[PDB]
């Protein structure tokens, strides 16, 4: 119960209540007076009860009906203050609004914080109820609004401010409103939101977090603000308005690792340095100082990398005798990722053609990819080895030579451009593996160019009727993935006119998928235009309608974590009714890129793919590992590798082999000795099957790729920056591992190497401003935010000293222990420069 | 079960007593001491005394004789006992020849004293360990009460003893006891690393060459706080 | 094989505070969850072969299906088995049962009537050992642990790196460590970092109290400890945590104590699996405990525990990050200085960091305030830590 | 002071109200129905179907299994007791079934009569107890799992320090078997006993593996939680039965690993105390020396607490030889810090005497977890060799860290 | 057991009264030790606050 002074008090508000029965003229000045005074005082304190709104629990409709007949001055404006305050604390939504909206203005921040956040969210809930059938109401919750953001960013609220913000759909006084104490908190913010709004508010969103950037002039912030929103008018904006060399030198790094290429005008100063950092040439050098710390020049062999002293020998010297082809191809393979971009392999270097004699056709074609695929980053050194096997007796294999280019060309770009020199004369030529091996080193030297000179060469070779179904298929996923994520007029109505042109009988085969391939590879992250794209693909007739919208549906929201999408695509994978399949497990690949993009997507699409294969059809049980390698590339998550494991003894061989790949590509090139030691168990267990055995072999040269100094993570910039050129070639891979027997373990195991156009690698070497190394210590730890939303760069813990440069495991990242140094970019990825601290005294 | 005897070999050769007359130095209150050219200083880490105490009786810098003083760390009372000892010894040197004490003698009495009382049984041994500070040259010495004594350019014994000393050791520098003014410094950052109170719970005594002891009043030793305050505010 | 049963958790959402990116967040997480059971719901709802297979297979067993133990295998189709009243029967091995499961002492599953072995029941596991693993994993994080940098380092290189980095074990040549001794004095953060490290860890856990691992029957005990050790071999990479050891790790001693033998025998059947004849195989122990000095020395020793990680009482900066930690969720004044209840020496450990805590925000609510000042902490420092009598000696030392 | 007001129902309402609630209501609805969506996911699959010995479907594919079932029937399992052999002709059997009773039968005219022996285990039908079928002995089934049947990889090469032991111990359980000539020309009979005894870790349970691993005869790892039955006498029983199983097999090993837990000493003093556990060990007692010779059955025991063994089992007629395992000497820490590295990527210039000396009172598993310690030191900072640093650090980690309460001022006392 | 019938009967409170005979300080080894009941005590502590988390339990 109550006390003396609350029954005082109480006692006051009553009499002060009652005291409004009539229409005395010393009533409603001095009522109205003392109420205002005493909910100001209670308010305006402490969060402590508001006591006057505890006792009065009276009624407002004689209160309500008195207001509209006394005083229209500003005694009935005292009168809405006094209910409002009333209903903030009672459920008077509409009405404890409008008593703030007509009544007393004064001003929000008279009455207190709470009342502030009521009214905004009272705000929120009228707009979100308000249509666009009258924009009268719109104006003076505007007007609110005016007020309420700066309240909240002087008042460290930026949550509520921000909130609100988002619901009215206008962002546009951030831009003015921020201060710069405050700038790196709404930041995170929204980049962390844009990920689960849907659209199209998430790309609003992103342009304001843009325009914020760039009036405090966070210049590497606004390229990957602008990478995100994958629009190169502002990057070039960006890089116009970067006035400072070493902040230039930075987004050039930046550039360079998202593979984009921006035409650069001679009016900027340091032209050559920038696009020579760019067309990252200097990766590969970098790299070999790299190993050359680690002390790992020394390549590798696949009789070690197999470790045959262990395996039970149970039949020796009489059944290992005899070298099958499947075998030495995946030794090629592994004799190549294993030792690639260490510039010196034992057995194909000084053993070349003695080693590809013992291959047959495609083994040709395989082994000199992987010539070039030992040696990356060097496109001078990789072709100056590169041109003998070109000048092979077996012509036939000159296409393979190519792919050597086209794999050595990747991740670097030269001005003579000798990849397109190279393949100008070669394009055209008649014979199918020639052409193949042409546009395959083309697409692959040229991932993510978006070149028109290109794209207009390679337009002819679609409608060429001559040309065979593989043929026309990886010029498709070329062009695809030359123009990721561009939405290419041209090659989208190319790619249209050839699959209309195309027959039934000729889109039965499986190459056919790689016809929305490209046409999907053209729409990465974009799904805004899709709609005239699904329009135009329901001309051709089921199943492959069903199946190229599924795909290009899949392409189209590339990580923007769609639940809607989601949702159909998995009403399409639980329609229990062989082709009928294929759109099933387009549809799980689809869950699986689709929620690849945030990290509570992918660990509930974990959840998801298990119920999957414990209670789906066998396409399914099929298609999951595929989603499952996809989710977690280059991030060896223990509990998917103990299912995939387990699925690995499975009855069925198609859900095995892609397990098996599942292994490879999730736990590629963390070196895990526990994946390692799994793979040799897999291997000894599966001995008697070639297939098995092969992608067995496979998968334990992607996980010992590069010495385990390599990942095919498409995600930079804290896994937030996503990667299109990597994106497109795992898209490629995968669709092609959906019919393992007949491309994979048939006539295209070139397709794998589509897995270097994603190749990108790890370290922290660290540059000076001039860019020559500098070894600075770095503190490597787990990114767990130890904090809420307080702006904190997830206050790295599990602390490790380093000297760099450092290899650093996927989830764990680094932070500058020396306050020496000051890093242009403060996310401490691939190369950095590091300014001098200017600050720092002796 | 070898601990209940100072004369008891411990199967791995320990002297149980004798360690465990160390703990009562190591409860004991933290006394810094260091050496200079021409001074040698030594500071007290004076804890609070109750409101209605007087602090004339607590005393931890007590001096031997003319030449040479002592702050000790551990019993009370064991402390008396072995002040009046070697404050009596040391007259008795001085009566028998003429010449005075050296630090270096009366640390070896008070080293041999207790000594003595930790090779009988039924005799505990003194749970203090004692700085001896004085002049023949400058000279430091820490007594134990195991009854081993050393010679140190700078010790600190008693609560905070791991700590003060690892912040002695890199801060006893040659020009760091260049100055008189520069040692008393030096003794109050030692002493201000573990005492953090300041000032009032900073008792230093110092000793010049053929000089006689003063004990630093609570106004030069506010003075020099206030300067090592002020060199230390260069961080900003 | 049976690979390890992980503990099943949802994603940390963050920030924890009451904004619109919890929200969506939380939604996300409703989302996918919803369409989880919509696919479930549908999947058998569209189900239109193997119903011949079980029509024959439970006709021919029966119901019920008796369980009894394996004694000998006479035949390639007769065995004699003990049902449970110890009476033997020599039973035919009807055609559906894989033969190489069958192994004496075996769980077997027999029809009711005529007793032939209709099957071999697999599990047959103590419900006092199921009931040892944990399903849901603790909500303590990693992140909810101030301080304690280097006992956190000592367990991740324990139990964690190993099973995420077993390459560089490997490379080097060293034998990770597979027991681990936390021990301190109360509320340091041991069971803590048990909590943590079994959220985080992807192997399957095992929560032993060091007491319910004892037993009434004579031989139940070291019996009961065995099965849990061949449960935690079972899902081979294991972690078993035993929590308060003391209640069996207690010293070796001779007396009569009839009760005090068996503790003393189960005790020497947990070393025994520790480190015996046989090797333990992939599977770590975590054990806990208050008094370390009264344990058994033999079970403390390295090869059965290798490490030891000491609690000690939290020091200025590990207090300070407790406070941190523990009113990141409470709506601090602008009045609060915490330094005041991180210094002095009142030797207060994190729960009781934690408690103070607490009742400093009971003791805002006294004041109907949902936001804590610094007077309700300084009152609850007092109303709190008022734990020990003395603890001290008189002025005898100076 | 002012005494705490109660909380009524009105402030409960505003302090739960008058704060956040824009998103508060929401986030706690959304949390509770994400727990209820859990919930009814685990509750709509929660099957996690138990595995059970069903065969592949070609494995059996018997419509006979069901002729099997009404055909054949069940036989109870009895040993026939005695031969009644009133005149030849009707003879006559006493078989006891286990525990259900004892019966007075006859065999069905399948089986002969000098088929059925006096004493052995056969069949009989549930309805007449008619004996059917003479079966095999009874061989215990953890009697048998007792045995090892597969070497441990711990060679006599991975004990170091134990030189004296070692050969003691060939001298008792491998050189009598494998030339037993060296000792019948001197007529000397071997000790058939050894109770390996020391401090907890020094090696006993090594020297056991390495016996089993180049034993060549019968090894029985005995399991301490098996002779401690829950039934009264059943543990001596279990030891009887393994007694037997020993003798079967030509000249067997048998080791009793960890003796104390059945090993105690014998008393009444407790009002009752073991007596089951007590019974069991005299029955062992009785097995090892006595009446009904042993035999051929070289026993081996190890314990780190001796002194709390029954003196009549510790009497050298049981365990004759008692081989002690100490604290290795300076030689024999630097072999056992050898033997521990060897596999380790250290260094060439590891000074290992001068890290046997660091270690004075310690046991090998100590060494062994100094040698992984420095590993782990190595990996901490990533270098791929371990330095002589690293191993100092290990010592002071592992001996120094946990040693004693001797401080460096404590210390100060010894130059 | 006391305690699952308390969680399975939540919210609830348990009240130990006289709790020196279990509770009191925790004893060494030896035959001194009373042994059983700090086993007992140590599975009360743990059961009130261990690895598990009482909800609604006072
Ligand atoms: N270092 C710490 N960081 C954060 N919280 C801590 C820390 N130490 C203790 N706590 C808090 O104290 C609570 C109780 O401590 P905990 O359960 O870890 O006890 P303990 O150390 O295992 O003690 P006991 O000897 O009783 O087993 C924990 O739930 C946690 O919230
Ligand atoms: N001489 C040695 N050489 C090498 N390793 C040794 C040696 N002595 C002991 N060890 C190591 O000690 C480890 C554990 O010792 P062990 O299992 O023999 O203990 P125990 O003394 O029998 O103890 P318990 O009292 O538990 O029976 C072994 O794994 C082994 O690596
Ligand atoms: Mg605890
Ligand atoms: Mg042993």
């Amino acid at each position: 119960e109550l006390s003396e002074e609350d029954k005082q008090l109480q006692d006051e508000l009553e009499m002060l209540v009652e005291r409004l029965g009539e229409k005395d003229t010393s009533l409603y000045r001095p009522a109205l007076e003392e109420l205002r005074r005493q909910i100001r005082s209670s308010t305006t304190s402490m969060t402590s009860v508001p006591k006057p709104l505890k006792f009065l629990r009276p009624h407002y409709g004689k209160l309500k009906e008195i207001y509209e007949n006394m005083a229209p001055g500003e005694n009935k404006r005292f009168a809405a203050d006094i209910i409002s305050v009333l209903a903030m604390t009672m459920s008077g939504e509409r009405e404890c609004l409008k008593y703030r909206l007509v009544g007393s203005q004064e001003e929000l921040a008279s009455w207190g914080h709470e009342y502030v956040r009521h009214l905004a969210g009272e705000v929120a809930k009228e707009w979100q109820e308000l249509d666009d059938a009258e924009k009268v109401q719109r104006e003076p919750l505007l007007t609110l609004v005016k007020e309420i953001v700066p309240y909240n960013m002087a008042h460290n609220a930026e949550h509520e401010a921000c909130d609100l913000l988002m619901e009215i759909e206008q962002v546009d006084m951030l831009e003015k409103d921020i201060d710069e104490n405050a700038y790196a908190k709404v930041c995170l913010y929204l980049t962390s939101c844009v990920n689960y709004v849907p659209e199209p508010e998430n790309s609003a969103l992103l342009r304001c977090a843009l325009g914020v950037f760039r009036k405090f002039s966070r210049f590497p912030e606004a390229l990957r603000l602008a990478l995100m929103l994958n629009d190169m008018e502002l990057v070039e904006d960006i890089f116009t308005s970067c006035k400072d060399v070493v902040v230039q030198k930075q987004m050039a790094f930046m550039l360079g690792r998202h593979g984009v290429f921006l035409e650069l005008s001679e009016d900027v100063e340091e032209y050559e340095d920038l696009t020579e950092i760019m067309s990252n040439v200097q990766l590969n050098s970098n790299f070999l100082a790299l190993a050359r710390e680690l002390d790992i020049m020394e390549p590798k062999v696949p009789d070690d990398i197999y470790k045959t002293h262990l395996e039970n020998n149970r039949f020796g010297g009489s059944g290992s005798q005899v070298d099958s082809a499947r075998m030495n191809l995946a030794s090629s393979f592994v004799n190549g990722f294993v030792n690639a971009a260490f510039g010196q392999d034992k057995l194909l270097t000084d053993d070349g053609n003695k080693w590809l004699y013992k291959n047959k056709d495609h083994g040709m074609l395989s082994a000199a990819a992987s010539l070039g695929m030992i040696l990356l980053w060097d496109v001078d050194g990789g072709l100056t080895q590169i041109d003998k096997y070109l000048y092979s007796s077996e012509d036939y294999i000159k296409s393979g030579a190519l792919l050597a280019c086209g794999i050595v060309n990747s991740g670097v770009r030269n001005e003579c451009d000798p990849a397109l020199a190279l393949l100008s004369d070669y394009v055209l030529h008649n014979s199918n593996t020639m052409r193949l091996g042409s546009i395959f080193g083309l697409g692959l030297a040229y991932a993510g160019s978006n070149r028109e000179d290109v794209l207009t060469l390679l337009l002819p070779v679609m409608g060429d009727s001559k040309s065979s179904m593989e043929v026309a298929g990886v010029t498709a996923l070329a062009c695809g993935m030359i123009a990721v994520g561009s939405c290419n007029g041209d090659v989208t109505s190319t790619i249209l006119q050839t699959i209309m042109e195309k027959s039934e009988t000729e889109l039965k085969d499986t190459y056919a998928r790689w016809l929305p391939l490209g046409l999907g590879l053209n729409h990465l992250g974009k799904g805004e235009a899709i709609e005239a794209i699904l329009a135009a693909l329901e001309v051709v007739s089921e199943p492959f309608r069903s199946f190229a919208n599924t795909l290009v549906d899949v392409c189209a929201y590339a990580g923007s974590g769609n639940v809607l999408k989601v949702q159909q695509l998995l009403h399409i994978c639980s329609e229990h009714f062989a082709d009928m399949g294929a759109h099933q497990g387009v549809a799980v690949l689809g869950i699986a890129l689709i929620a690849m993009g945030e990290e509570i997507g992918a660990e509930m699409a974990l959840r998801t793919f298990g119920h999957l294969l414990r209670y789906g059809e066998p396409t399914l049980r099929r298609a999951v590992p595929l989603a499952l390698a996809l989710i977690s590339v280059s991030n060896p998550r223990l509990n998917i590798l103990d299912t995939l494991s387990k699925f690995s003894h499975d009855a069925d061989p198609e859900v095995s082999y892609n397990s098996i790949f599942a292994m490879g590509m999730v736990g590629s090139g963390t070196n895990n000795a526990r994946l390692a030691a799994m793979l040799r168990q897999l291997a000894q267990y599966h001995a008697k099957d070639p297939n098995n055995l092969f992608m067995v072999r496979l998968a334990q040269g992607l996980t010992h790729l590069g010495k385990g100094t390599l990942t095919l993570c498409p995600y930079h910039s804290d896994r937030q920056l996503m990667s299109q050129v990597a994106v497109a070639g795992l898209l490629t891979v995968l669709v092609s591992f959906l019919d393992v027997r007949n491309i994979i373990l048939g006539k295209s195991h070139y397709v794998l190497y589509g897995l270097v156009a994603a190749m990108q690698p790890r370290m922290l070497v660290t540059f000076d401003e001039e860019l020559r190394p500098l070894p600075v210590s770095v503190r490597v730890g787990q990114a767990v935010d130890v904090v809420g939303q307080a702006g904190k760069p997830k206050t790295i813990t599990g602390f490790q000293t380093h000297t760099t440069p450092v290899l650093l495991a996927h989830g764990e990242r680094a932070e500058l222990a020396t306050e020496e140094f000051l890093p242009v970019t403060p996310i401490l990825e691939g190369f950095v420069i590091l300014r001098k601290n200017p600050n720092y005294d002796l | 079960s070898y601990d209940r005897a100072i004369t008891v070999f411990s199967p791995d050769g320990h002297l149980f007593q004798v360690e465990y007359a160390q703990e009562a130095v190591k409860k004991g209150s933290t006394a810094v001491g260091v050496r200079g050219r021409d001074i040698v200083v030594l500071g007290v880490e004076k804890k609070s005394v109750a409101k209605l105490q007087d602090e004339r009786t607590v005393r931890k810098i007590c001096a031997l004789d003319d030449n040479v003083c002592m702050a000790f760390a551990g019993l009370t009372a064991d402390a008396r006992i072995v002040i009046n000892r070697a404050r009596v010894e040391c007259q008795s040197h001085r009566l028998t020849v003429e010449d005075p004490v050296t630090v270096e003698y009366i640390t070896r009495y008070i080293a041999s004293l207790k000594q003595r009382y930790t090779q009988s049984n039924g005799r505990r041994p003194f749970g203090i360990s004692a700085l001896i500070v004085g002049f023949d040259t400058p000279r430091l010495y820490q007594t134990d009460p195991s009854g081993t004594y050393h010679a140190w350019k700078a010790n600190a014994i008693g609560r905070g003893a791991k700590s003060v000393r690892e912040f002695l050791e890199k801060n006893y520098t040659d020009e760091a006891i260049e100055t008189d003014d520069l040692t008393i410094k030096l003794v109050i950052k030692a002493l201000l690393e573990v005492v953090q109170s300041g000032g009032k719970n900073i008792e230093l005594a110092v000793m010049r060459r053929d000089q006689s002891l003063k004990i630093l009043n609570p106004e030069e030793i506010e003075k020099y706080v206030a300067e090592i305050e002020k060199e230390k505010e260069e961080n900003e | 094989t049976k690979g390890p049963d992980a503990a099943s958790k949802l994603p940390l959402v963050t920030p924890h505070t009451q904004c619109r990116l919890k929200l969506l967040k939380l939604e996300r997480i409703k989302d996918y969850l919803l369409m989880e059971e919509e696919f479930i719901r549908n999947q058998e709802q569209m189900k239109p072969k193997q119903e011949e297979e079980r029509s024959k297979v439970d006709d021919l067993r029966g119901t019920p299906m008796s369980v009894g133990t394996l004694e000998e295998i006479i035949d390639d189709n007769h065995a004699i088995v003990s049902t449970s009243v110890g009476s033997e029967h020599y039973v035919s091995i009807l055609s559906f049962v894989d033969k190489d499961l069958l192994e004496p002492g075996c769980s077997v599953l027999l029809n009711h009537k005529v007793h032939a072995v209709i099957g071999v029941l697999m599990d047959d596991t103590d419900p006092l050992v199921t009931v040892m693993k944990v399903e849901k994993a603790p909500q303590e994080t990693y992140a909810d642990i101030g301080g304690l940098d280097n006992q956190i380092q000592e367990i991740k290189e324990s139990v964690e790196l190993p099973l995420t980095h077993p390459e560089y074990y490997e490379e080097m040549g060293i034998k990770p460590p597979k027991g681990v001794i936390l021990y301190g004095p109360p509320g340091t953060g041991k069971t803590l970092l048990a909590k943590a490290v079994a959220n985080q860890t992807s192997a399957t856990f095992l929560r032993v109290v060091g007491s319910e691992l004892i037993q009434k029957y004579l031989g139940d005990g070291p019996k009961l400890v065995r099965e849990l050790f061949r449960v935690a071999e079972e899902h081979a990479p294991s972690i078993v945590f035993i929590d308060e050891i003391d209640a069996i790790g207690t010293k070796r001693y001779d007396s009569n104590s009839g009760g005090e033998r068996e503790i003393q025998r189960t005790m020497l059947e947990l070393l025994n699996q520790l480190d015996g004849f046989d090797s333990r195989g992939d599977v770590k122990v975590i054990m806990a405990t208050n008094r370390i000095e009264t344990l058994d020395p033999a079970l403390i020793r390295p090869g059965r525990i290798d490490r030891k990680i000491e609690f000690p009482l939290p020091d200025e900066k590990t207090k300070k990050r407790i406070f941190q930690i523990h009113t990141s969720r409470m709506t601090l004044a602008d009045d609060v200085t915490l330094d005041d209840l991180i210094m002095a020496k009142d030797d207060l450990s994190g729960a009781d960091i934690k408690a103070i805590c607490t009742e400093a925000g009971l003791m805002a609510l006294r004041e109907r305030r949902m936001k804590v000042t610094n007077e309700d902490f300084k009152k609850s420092k007092e109303n709190v830590l008022y734990k020990k009598q003395e603890g001290t000696p008189e002025g005898l030392y100076l | 002071d002012k005494p705490i007001r109660a909380l009524d129902e009105g402030d409960i309402a505003l302090l739960k109200t008058y704060g956040q609630s824009t998103y508060s209501r929401q986030i706690k609805q959304v949390e509770d129905d994400i727990q209820q969506l859990l919930k009814k996911i685990n509750e709509l699959t929660g099957i996690k179907e138990s595995d059970t010995g069903l065969a592949p479907p070609a494995l059996w594919d018997l419509a006979a299994d069901k002729q099997t079932l009404q055909s054949e029937q069940p036989l109870q399992v009895a040993r026939c007791t005695k031969i009644i052999n009133a005149d030849s002709e009707d003879p006559k059997y006493i078989i006891n079934v286990k525990q259900f009773a004892k019966f007075v039968v006859d065999l069905s005219d399948q089986v002969a009569p000098t088929d059925i022996e006096e004493g052995m285990r056969v069949g009989v039908d549930r309805n007449k107890y008619q004996i059917h079928i003479p079966l095999p002995p009874k061989i215990d089934p953890t009697v048998t799992m007792m045995q090892v049947e597969e070497k441990p990889d711990v060679t006599y090469s991975d004990v170091g320090g134990c030189k004296e032991q070692i050969e003691k111990l060939r001298e008792v359980v491998e050189t009598p078997l494998l030339h037993p000539e060296r000792f019948v020309n001197l007529g000397i009979e071997p000790p058939k006993g050894v109770l390996l005894f020391g401090p907890p870790g020094t090696g006993k349970t090594l020297c056991a593996r390495a016996v089993a691993n180049r034993t060549d005869a019968c090894f029985i790892r005995v399991i301490g939680s098996e002779l401690v039955q829950k039934y009264v006498g059943e543990g001596a029983r279990m030891v009887r039965e393994l007694f037997e199983m020993a003798r079967t097999k030509k000249a067997c090993l048998i080791f009793f690993d960890e003796i104390d837990a059945i090993g105690g000493a014998r008393f009444d003093d407790g009002a009752g105390g073991d007596n089951e556990v007590q019974r069991t060990m005299l029955e062992l007692i009785n097995q090892l020396d006595g009446f009904d010779p042993r035999g051929n059955i070289k026993v081996l025991m190890a314990t780190n607490r001796p002194d709390t063994l029954d003196p009549a089992l510790m009497r050298p007629g049981r365990l004759d030889r008692k081989i002690e395992f100490s604290l290795p000497d300076l030689e024999g820490r630097t072999h056992i810090f050898k033997i521990h590295a060897r596999s380790m990527s250290v260094e060439r210039d590891i000074r290992f005497e001068l890290l046997a000396r660091l270690c004075p009172n310690s046991t090998g598993a100590e060494i062994r977890s100094v040698c992984t310690e420095a590993g782990m030191f190595a990996i901490r900072a990533r270098r791929k060799i371990a330095t002589e640093k690293d191993f100092l650090e290990a010592v002071n980690k592992v001996i120094k860290s946990y040693a004693k309460f001797s401080a460096t001022p404590r210390y100060m006392t010894y130059n | 057991e006391l305690f699952v019938m308390a969680r399975e009967h939540a919210p609830s409170i348990i009240f130990m009264d006289e709790i020196d005979s279990i509770g009191s300080s925790r004893l060494e080894g030896g035959s001194g030790g009373d042994s059983e009941v700090q086993r007992t005590m140590l599975e009360l502590l743990n059961q009130l606050d261990g690895f598990e988390a009482t909800k609604n339990i006072k």
